[PDB]
RNA sequence: AUUAGCAGUUUCGGGGGCGUAAUGCUCUCAGCUGAUUCUCAAACUCUGAACAUUUUUGGUAAGCAGAACUGGCGAUGUGGGUUGAACCAAAUAUUGGGAUAAGACGUCUAACAUUCACUAAUAGAUACCACAAAAGGUGUUAGUUCAUUAAGACAGCAG
RNA sequence: AAUCCAACUGUUUAAUUAAAACAAAGCAUUGCGAUAAGCUUAAAAGCUUUUGACGCAAUGUGAUUUCUGCCCAGUGCUCUGAAUGUCAAAGUGAAGAGAUUCAACCUAGCACGGGUAAACGGCGGGAGUAACUAUGACUCUCUUAAGGUAGCCAAAUGCCUCGUCAUCUAAUUAGUGACGCGCAUGAAUGGAUCAAUGAGAUUCCCACUGUCCCUAACUACUAUACAGCGAAACCACUGCAAGGGGAACGGGCCUUGCAAAAACAGCGGGGAAAGAAGACCCUGUUGAGCUUGACUCUAGUCUGAUAUU
RNA sequence: GUUUCAGGUGGGGAGUUUGGCUGGGGCGGCACAUUUGUUAAAAGAUAACGCAAGUGUCCAAAGGCAGGCUCAGUGAGAACAGAAAUCUCACGUAGAGUAAAAGGGCAAAAGCCUGCUUGAUUCUGAUUUUCAGUACUAAUCGGAACUGGGAAACCAGGGCCUAUCGAUCCUUUAUGUGCUUAAAUCUUAACCCUAGAGGUGUCAGAAAAGUUACCACAGGGAUAACUGGCUUGUGGCAGCCAAGCGCUCAUAGCGACGCUGCUUUUUGAUCCUUCGAUGUCGGCUCUUCUUAUCAUUGUGAAGCAGAAUUCACAAAGUGUUGGAUUGUUCACCCACUAACAAGGAACGUGAGCUGGGUUUAGACCGUCGUGAGACAGGUUAGUUUUACCCUACUGUUGUCAAUUGUU
RNA sequence: ACCUGCCGCUACCAUCCGUUGGAUAAUGGCUGAACGCCUCUAAGUCAGAAUCCAUUCUAGAAAC
């Protein structure tokens, strides 16, 4: 946050407390763009996945992200170009954070104003991660298994707690493995939207094929 | 009689109050130094950020709360919430205590500034300090507005000693001889400070430039060169003056 | 509740491009529909189990305020935690012997031996409990994985 | 040298307030022709009254000077005021066997109309408006009757405020003189002015000055010593520290540092020292003083009626 | 006139009252009687001035019942007719509607439409809910009368279900060939019996305005105002990452967007101690301690040429001022200076002082209040008590009762 | 009461006086490995602060 040190809300308690119809005052989250670099290129291009776990249980919060992902934006022109990066972030900030003011912070009074009647007004947002949660996926080519690295090694400052930094063994965004994907495309069973494998089934298709095997990677 | 603590009488708060006068009766409300500005100016940031407190004073300084039954008879409603933005959008500013300090200061930027912008000492072309253009203001009497410009103000402060004294309300030209080797390390303190022309650049000759700067700058401009360089710099005037500046009437 | 591209529309809402130009042809682009994708919940759910600790609401928090279960304290000493209302052992007629509990066993202080590492700090040393973090270390200890090497590696020195 | 206040003299909170408070003369208002007005007493009677409007009673303001503006909607006071709207008891009529019931009739006050501000008081907001959009005369409307006139002011009245400008200082949250959309001045709730006066408040300069730079010296009497006399407060036990924990600031406990009679003169660090069942604060279904268009009564008073008649 | 009744007036006087909850009290609000979802941790119960909302009503149909029909929405057709009027048809698990809040229920219905009706009727028993297993509200289940709907089975204790409300006393109405009026008897009158209504929202139910700085009493550390304690949002100080500034150049010096700490020199938060009493503020005086070092010492960085300045380390050994204004800490200026650094010690220091303020009673003004009075607004005047005890400290004797046999 | 005033007391209102060795920190180096080179450091060692400890100065122990 700006207004608090984020060390007030550093760890998740409290119920879930979500912008709602019981919720309405809470103000605009400060991310609202989970995008990096080329979201339009396919998962055929780039079969490599770097990931950033939290290592730590806690809440992690909007403003934190956003310097994240800035920290990333700031690590693709320096190395690359935007045609090597993808970014979906992976960790929205739902819950909304209660803040209980004081009118006399620099004023006074023989406990006037108080806790007689204590909610606290919603102010910030924040997003409640786990030990093993991914808060940024980058999809990329298999030449940067450095330069996205030390992007996420960046963004791992800006946030609370000690940050994991993983390379997977998968294509990014997608279920399956590099051994496994790479049969699926060998056999014509691997089918592609756009950014997105579809994958033909033979359970739904036990007799329709013009259309799934038409449009084989 | 003697008691053992205070009777306790205070209940100043330092914050920025905007006052709104309506129905013979005064209504203030808490809320941050930059962020009313900020308010006017049209940018958002919420009803939390911009308030301290959401509940409307009569007085912030005394620190006395308007009851509904005031409320109701000004904005036609009991809602302070409400009352508070309307306060905030038609309302003007007023100096808490923090405030007043900040008044006086102003005053004194704001000399600072309008004054300092054109002019030249009588007798030729040539820059001179603040201090000197300051007194002679003073002699001559000027009284600084925050409801005015300051680009404004500056020609009207010139206009006083147009008539007093000689000045240069305009821009002047200079020239500097540069060497080839040393010189180029100072042209690149030059160009993006001021505009450049005439520029006639030579191996078996001397690197030759031309500016165009105000009448208080050519010290500026002189003095970066000696201690860059490491020797002594050529000073000469292209022209004494030359129009645009504040003599275009900006 | 919220993110993303993609397909079919694509003539359409709008920009143009395309044959002299068109509700004529195709794009980015909006809108519609389809299949995928990100994330989501005290006030959602197809599904759906079993003072202190645990559960738990307000609160930035409190040796704060408020609930649930259980056990204490208060009403209760005793042994231990240097000290201590609530921790641990364990309950209190008066004694002896025995053997234990927690906890200890250099000295205070009743109780010790043997044995393998680690620590080079003025550190560290009985949970509750009297603090300490993100982030750094060519300190040492161990470990993981990758690469190079008698084809002359590595380090130095020389061309 | 000036500023504030009060005209002056005078007076007062016996034992913390001597003032700017009160009083004051002067100004002004009200009631009243005697069975008065005012007042007292349970009643009888009385005072004012050895009084009679140049007086007595009841108020306000506060010498002089100069002024004293607008408002009668509110509250209160008042009336040579109009209705029967309201209107009690007694009395009147009807119904009934009667208790009783229901009707007209109806006083004062009340409502209603007027007067009254040197009665209590008040003396705005929202719209447009002089091609000036400042200023807003002017106009309109609303509240609630009118909407701050002459004056005066960061004034003992100004939040913002250490307002701004000048001056006084080396430097001035002070002082004074100006400015005044004045949070929240203002006309006997008296406004403005002001000589003389002030154990009243404030600021300045001159002189003086141990107030200070910065202390020193001197004297008496204490103290001190001694003979003689000889109290009291106070008092759990007590009196060395450090940390720890503990009712979250220990003299005691725990662990440390230590610790050697008995006393004298000083002193103010502690003993959360002593004096006091905390005046503050809250509670109590505890009070009291005072107020009022709380609730409930009431002396008196006004009017009506019976009797005296 | 007097006497007695009557009505008016009557804070001149009398007596009384002036709710409760409450992160002190007040202002505010109602968590005071009640309802839905949640808090609430898969039975039930469960708290906060926790959250999101609602109730004091509305309906002769929006009640009862029977029958028919299907709704929201979407697609395709139909002069006027388009985005939108009405009429078809297909799809349409309810996305519609059902008095209102919300949750649930509901499709040949509980919705819509039509018809007929008054079960929104009377007596009686049992039970449920909140619970003490009391009352009240609301509901349920059966029986008996009397009816309505339906072909009938069946349904109908008003509203699909969960809120929608009320004792004693007093009054009033309904009810009865009702009972009584105590000498007898007739009439009226009144009382009673049974069931309702009139209502207490502080909702298990007083007739009820203020003020007190002239104040009082019983109490309270169940509770405020200072200190300390936890706490550290706020204040203060420090670290990390590095987009950038720094002509060039991330880190000489700075440093965004972020994140991690520390301190208790800010103000809050809280109410643990203290209300049979810890003397509040500032200043003067004096000492000690802290380091987060302003100067001085030694050093190391620098965008360190020189001078000057900035950055960092070891260092708290020694210094760290005179003044105008203000009660002021704070503030702001003038002047000196090597520097004029920040802090603690019960916000060090009232049996050390002063008492300028705060902070009693007098008084003035302004605003408020009908008024008494209020003011966390301004102004002026206003008692500062006791050490001789213990320790501590300063000094002074004196015993080391073998000062080591004595001096 | 005033003038002068010794003795005395007293005043940056007068006068005099206020030392020098060792050991460290910061740091700068040395020899020098671990790590053939390297390196102030690991063994070892050098310089070095208004620091510290002594010297000096004050008191003199239920100590001799």
């Amino acid at each position: 946050m700006g207004r608090r040190p984020a060390r007030c809300y550093r760890y998740c308690k409290n119920k879930p407390y979500i912008k709602s119809r019981y919720c309405r005052g809470v103000p605009d989250a400060k991310i609202r763009i989970f995008d990096l670099g080329r979201k339009k290129a396919s998962t055929d291009e780039f079969p490599l996945c770097v990931h950033l776990i939290s290592l730590e249980k806690e809440q992690l919060s909007s403003e934190a992200i956003e310097a994240g992902r800035i920290s990333c934006n700031k690590y693709i022109s320096k190395t690359g170009g935007k045609d090597s990066f993808h970014m979906r972030v992976r960790v929205h900030p739902w819950h909304v954070l209660r803040i209980n003011k004081m009118l006399s912070c620099a004023g006074a009074d023989r406990l006037q104003t108080g806790m007689r009647g204590a909610f606290g007004k919603p102010m910030g947002t924040v997003a409640r991660v786990n030990i093993g949660q991914i808060i940024f996926s980058i999809r990329t080519r298999d030449n940067m298994l450095a330069n996205v690295v030390e992007a996420l090694r960046r963004s791992s400052y800006k946030f609370p707690g000690r940050q994991k930094i993983v390379v997977s063994k998968k294509w990014g965004f997608t279920a399956y493995n590099r051994e496994a994907y790479q049969k699926l495309k060998a056999d014509g069973r691997l089918m592609n939207d756009g950014a997105n494998v579809k994958v033909i089934t033979n359970h739904g298709t036990l007799a329709q094929y013009a259309k799934d095997i038409a449009a084989a990677n | 009689m003697s008691i053992f603590t205070p009777t306790n009488q205070i209940r100043l708060t330092n914050v920025a109050v905007v006052r709104m006068k309506r129905a013979g009766k005064r209504f203030e409300i808490a809320c941050y130094k930059n962020k009313v500005v900020g308010w006017r100016s049209g940018v958002e940031k919420d009803l939390d950020e911009v308030l301290q407190t959401h509940s409307v004073f009569v007085n912030v300084s005394k620190g006395q709360v308007a009851k509904k039954e005031d409320l109701i008879s000004a904005f036609g409603t009991d809602d302070q919430t409400e009352i508070c933005k309307q306060i905030l959008t038609k309302g003007e500013v007023q100096v808490s205590d923090k405030e007043r300090h900040t008044q006086l200061e102003q005053m004194f930027r704001d000399i600072a500034t309008i004054v300092a912008d054109k002019c030249v000492n009588p007798e030729t072309k040539r820059p001179y300090t603040v201090i000197l253009i300051e007194r002679a203001m003073k002699d001559i009497h000027y009284s600084v507005k925050t409801n005015k410009s300051t680009k404004q103000q500056a020609l009207e402060v010139i206009k006083q000693l147009k008539e007093k004294m000689k000045i240069e309300r305009a821009h002047m030209r200079l020239r500097f001889i540069l060497p080839v080797n040393e010189g180029k390390k100072l042209k690149e303190k030059l160009k993006p400070l001021i505009k450049v022309i005439e520029s006639e650049d030579y191996g078996q000759q001397l690197e030759i430039v031309c500016l165009i700067d105000p009448g208080c700058f050519r010290e500026i401009d002189e003095l970066i060169k000696k201690e860059t360089k490491g020797k002594g710099s050529l000073e000469v005037l292209n022209l004494k003056d030359v129009e645009e500046g504040d003599e275009k009437f900006e």
